[PDB]
């Protein structure tokens, strides 16, 4: 039996965490969740306990914390505090077109590896003189090498054939140029893999017109934020795609797009897919592959049936009907 | 009858300018073309180009080959507001059909401050600069644009959750202006969410106002929804009533003389130019003349079928004459 940290978060997090437990109970998953809560308090006591809880368990499942962006810069995104404190440097999402969820684009299969601890999320900011603010984007060789090493290893291990570095180095010559140089240093050790690069501007155009061209994509923090959401939106929105946050020792799992769902919370219409697919991602990490596969095949099987779909993907069903259907498809495996 | 400085530029630049000039004349447009050759000297643009612009106040720029000429022009004329109206074109069809978005980008500042440091070896610092003045200015223009172009909504795009001080200040200015202009409906939105919803349902958006890096990306994003840079108008607004309107695509050196080019985008930039001046009648007539030509869809360029740039241009002239 494994003990895993659970941070319910705000919005749809808690209600979906209940459904993850239902599914686990039903599937006889040998995983116990130690829940830890993160309030809106300006005091960082709650978030420090969450860090420590993760240091202990090394694995967490996580909802999104809402950030009130009207408060002072002292009050930092608890989400961002967690991944930097835990040094979960690699955000990984796999946006693959789902057969049952028809969108404008098909045959999408993108692995996005995003630097997760650095760049413009460094929270370095000052006002030199009244009405003049400087934000310090930080790019280092250590972290760019590290993320490129991951992206190339992932491609090699997944049987992928191309890595694409997304950047803005024609304008950010030193910053994004350094990141891009580290991708090339690593590329020299993976001659089996094709290395290309694309400016973040042009990438978004390519994603909305011909996203079949992309395979593995590797990039700094903010461009990752953009490409993740674009690619998520292409395959049918925020309810479908699971996100992973890997450090050397720790690992936290979440919905790829990282949304609260504040405005749909407590109305039994949130899409449980992304959250469930994340729990399976966590099970694979814990080496519980048989349970991961049972739940994942159940979840994906439900997506083929349009009657089970929730509003966010063109349907009319509730969360609980989708979970009912997921559980039915584990019954046929389970008994 | 007014004069407008003309920068045909390079490659296919002359052809598409010649096509835009001929359509403007075919449509009886009260415009004179003071042709001009922008180029780096000593670094400056030539005194004749500088003088043309301070005189005429209005310009048209074809694709310029490769500091950057665009960078140069920006600092010279204080071009602070990049505007890109993206609308779906019937006939040149994409998976996105309901599109009508204006991307309003702060153009001087933000992530493109040009300030980078090697703090220590293997550690680089890039400065994103957000000021009170520039943020207030690009806000005021966005609200002014919506009024003068009859738009209902203006959305401020940001990442203030992460970059509190900088994006929060930018956002602070957009709020103040919105309070002084309650006849336009104002909402805030995170860049990642905007991107997320844009690719699912782009009809939800109207006018997007934002800092430099977000605008640079979203403008290209939107442009990709409507079919690319080859069909996209663009306009830059400067200090004391100056404005350039460009073809934002490449010079296409392959087909420079072969007459396979496509003037649509520069034309639309010219239509946009006319609208800014106040010649709405001529603008709407040429715009409609273009859309109808594209809609027929047999006499299209390689960019398309196999009909030449001249046959396309003549088709515009044929129809625009018959209002
Ligand atoms: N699981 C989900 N199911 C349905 N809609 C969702 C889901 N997650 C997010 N959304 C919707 O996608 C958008 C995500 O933005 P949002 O919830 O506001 O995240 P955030 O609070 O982090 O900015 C919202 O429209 C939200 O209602
Ligand atoms: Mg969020
Ligand atoms: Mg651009």
């Amino acid at each position: 039996r494994h003990t895993v940290t659970m941070i319910p978060g705000d919005g749809i997090g808690p209600e979906l965490m209940l459904h993850v437990k239902s599914v686990f109970r039903h599937a006889c998953v040998p995983v116990d969740f130690e829940e830890v809560h993160v309030s809106s308090n300006a005091d960082e006591e709650d978030i420090r306990n969450a860090i420590m809880a993760i240091r202990r368990n090394r694995v967490a499942l996580k909802g999104n914390i809402e950030t009130n962006h009207n408060l002072p810069p002292s009050h930092k995104s608890r989400n961002n505090i967690l991944r930097t404190s835990l040094d979960l440097y690699a955000n990984v999402i796999h946006c693959k077109s789902l057969p049952g969820v028809v969108t404008r684009h098909k045959d999408i299969d993108i692995l996005i590896v995003r630097e997760n601890t650095e760049g413009e999320y460094s929270s370095l900011e000052h006002e030199s003189v009244a009405g003049v603010v400087e934000s310090l984007k930080i790019i280092t060789k250590a972290k760019s090498l590290r993320i490129a090493e991951y992206a190339f290893k992932l491609a090699q291990e997944s049987g992928r054939k191309k890595v694409t570095a997304v950047h803005k180095a024609n304008i950010m010559k030193l910053g994004d140029g350094l990141f891009l140089q580290c991708c090339r240093e690593v590329a020299a050790r993976y001659p089996q893999i094709t290395f290309e690069n694309m400016i973040v501007d042009n990438t978004t155009m390519q994603l909305v017109s011909r996203p079949q061209q992309f395979d593995v994509m590797v990039m700094p923090n903010l461009y990752g934020n953009i490409v993740n959401n674009v690619c998520a939106g292409l395959v049918g929105g925020p309810g479908l795609v699971a996100g992973a946050n890997y450090g050397h020792v720790y690992a936290v799992f979440e919905t790829a797009t990282r949304n609260t769902g504040k405005s749909i919370a407590n109305k039994n219409i949130a899409n449980p897919t992304a959250t469930l697919l994340a729990s399976c991602m966590m099970l694979d990490h814990l080496k519980l592959h048989s349970y991961a596969t049972s739940i994942r095949k159940a979840v994906l099987a439900s997506m083929d049936n349009e009657n089970m779909h929730t509003p966010d993907i063109g349907g009319q069903g509730t969360t609980s009907e989708a979970i009912q259907d997921v559980i039915r498809h584990i019954r046929v495996i389970n008994g | 009858v007014q004069t407008v400085t003309l920068i045909p530029g390079d490659g296919i630049g002359p052809e598409i300018s010649a096509a835009v000039m001929k359509i403007f004349d075919a449509a009886k447009a009260p415009i004179q073309w003071e042709e001009r050759n922008v180029t780096a000297i000593q670094w400056m643009i030539p005194s004749e180009a500088k003088e043309s612009m301070d005189k005429n106040k209005m310009g048209l720029k074809g694709p310029l080959k490769t500091p950057s000429m665009n960078l140069l022009l920006r600092k010279t004329f204080d071009l602070y507001a990049n505007v890109r109206p993206c609308v779906s074109i019937e006939g040149y069809k994409t998976p996105y059909t309901d599109v009508n978005i204006v991307t309003i980008r702060e153009n001087t500042e933000g992530e493109y401050s040009g300030i980078e440091h090697v703090i220590v070896d293997g550690v680089v610092q890039s400065i994103k600069l957000i000021t009170e003045g520039a943020s207030k200015r690009i806000a005021e223009f966005a609200f002014e644009y919506a009024r003068n172009n009859h738009r209902s909504n203006v959305t401020a795009v940001h990442k203030a959750n992460i970059m509190r001080m900088s994006d929060g200040l930018f956002l602070q200015k957009c709020r103040e202006v919105a309070e002084s202009c309650k006849d336009i409906k104002f909402n805030e939105m995170y860049l990642d969410t905007v991107c997320l919803n844009m690719v699912q349902d782009p009809s939800q958006f109207d006018v997007l106002v934002m800092p430099n890096l977000y605008g640079d990306i979203l403008s290209d994003l939107c442009a990709g929804l409507i079919g690319g840079l080859g069909v996209t108008p663009s306009g830059n607004i400067g200090a004391n009533g100056v404005a350039i309107f460009e073809s934002v695509h490449g010079t296409a050196p392959d087909i420079a003389g072969k007459d396979m080019a496509n003037p649509t985008a520069l034309l639309l930039s010219a239509v946009m130019m006319l609208r800014h001046m106040g010649l709405f009648d001529h603008a709407a007539r040429i715009e409609a003349a273009c859309f109808a030509t594209i809609k027929d869809g047999k006499s299209l360029t390689k960019d398309g079928g196999n009909a030449k740039c001249s046959d396309f241009t003549e088709e515009i002239c044929r129809r625009v004459k018959d209002l």
